[PDB]
């Protein structure tokens, strides 16, 4: 019966550390293969670049 | 050699004045523009560009 204000709320903090170490917890991308001594566009583990 | 070295001293500064961050939250562009919305992102950016 408790008003809004005294209502309990379930709370979860998701600290990750985004860091250089080698990542074990990341989204679901495909992952295709490389392509080597031509330059492409990699999202190279995060590491968007050229 | 003197001149060399000095333009060498400032081409070297130039370049290592990369890695400043200038108050921003990363240095290296494409991570700071591969984890923020345009419009949270665009503040950052436009303190490292500056």
């Amino acid at each position: 019966t408790n008003g809004v204000g005294y209502q309990p709320y379930r709370v979860v903090v998701l600290s990750f550390e985004l860091l250089h170490a080698p990542a074990t917890v990341c989204g679901p991308k495909k992952s295709t293969n490389l392509v080597k001594n031509k330059c492409v566009n990699f999202n190279f583990n995060g590491l968007t670049g050229t | 050699q003197d001149v060399v070295n000095q333009n060498a001293q400032a081409l070297n500064t130039l370049v290592k004045q990369l890695s400043s961050n200038f108050g921003a939250i990363s240095s290296v562009l494409n991570d700071i523009l591969s984890r923020l919305d345009p419009p949270e992102a665009e503040v950052q950016i436009d303190r490292l560009i500056t």
